[PDB]
């Protein structure tokens, strides 16, 4: 589904959906598209141990340096383990060879519940398949599909989903807003919309890659 | 390392 979305994306940046006379960006929302699961935070600490992360509904996970994943639940003891394989456990906090991974589960729930803010706080199973950080941006891939692309300098963020063929874009100020991206090459969006699906585009060929 | 927005 990233060739899906690679479609997506091509077409509407082919449109030049900035470069209309009259942009009319909010006839192309549709709350109906809006996504299940986004990350809302994030703690790359890849250098000793993985990425760990929140999603919307308040469950963390971590994707470990070997490509194993460990998932707590929003109702903090049900667990899935994902080996590198892919390979599928549901597990209870409550094996032993995988007190380690727990005992770093924990700190990043502990970290999680505490200390950053929640993108998307306002607004009411899938695990992080693989991510990566450029000098602009950290890119999430889910394995439902979605991609995250978080922009570090001005906090926007870009919500991909190739089963809706929709974005969210959560600008500056926080505004949540989701689209058709069909919609968005008929009626237009604003520069800075089309700038950043510009760049979804490179980074989707870059998970392509 | 690095961390989400604080």
């Amino acid at each position: 589904h990233l060739s899906d979305m690679l479609q997506q994306l091509h077409s509407v940046n082919a449109s030049k959906p900035s470069e209309r006379g009259l942009v009319r960006q909010e006839e192309a929302e549709d709350p109906a598209c809006i996504p299940i699961f986004w990350v809302s935070k994030w703690v790359d600490y890849s250098d000793k141990y993985g990425l760990g992360y929140q999603l919307c509904d308040n469950s963390v996970g971590v994707l470990f340096n070997d490509s194993t994943r460990l998932i707590l639940y929003n109702d903090g003891d049900s667990l899935q383990y994902i080996e590198r394989d892919g390979t599928e456990s549901y597990l209870t906090v409550s094996p032993n060879s995988l007190m380690k991974k727990i005992t770093l589960l924990k700190y990043f729930r502990n970290y999680m519940s505490e200390h950053l803010l929640k993108a998307g706080a306002n607004i009411t199973l899938p695990y992080l398949r693989t991510w990566f950080r450029t000098r602009s941006a950290i890119i999430l891939h889910l394995s439902n599909g979605s991609v995250q692309i978080n922009f570090f300098q001005d906090h926007t963020k870009l919500i991909l989903c190739p089963l809706m063929a929709a974005v969210t874009y959560i600008d500056e100020k926080r505004d949540f807003r989701t689209y058709r991206l069909s919609l968005l090459e008929e009626y237009g969006c604003c520069k800075e919309l089309a700038s950043r699906l510009r760049y979804a585009r490179t980074m989707v060929d870059k998970l392509l890659s | 390392s690095m961390w989400s927005s604080m």
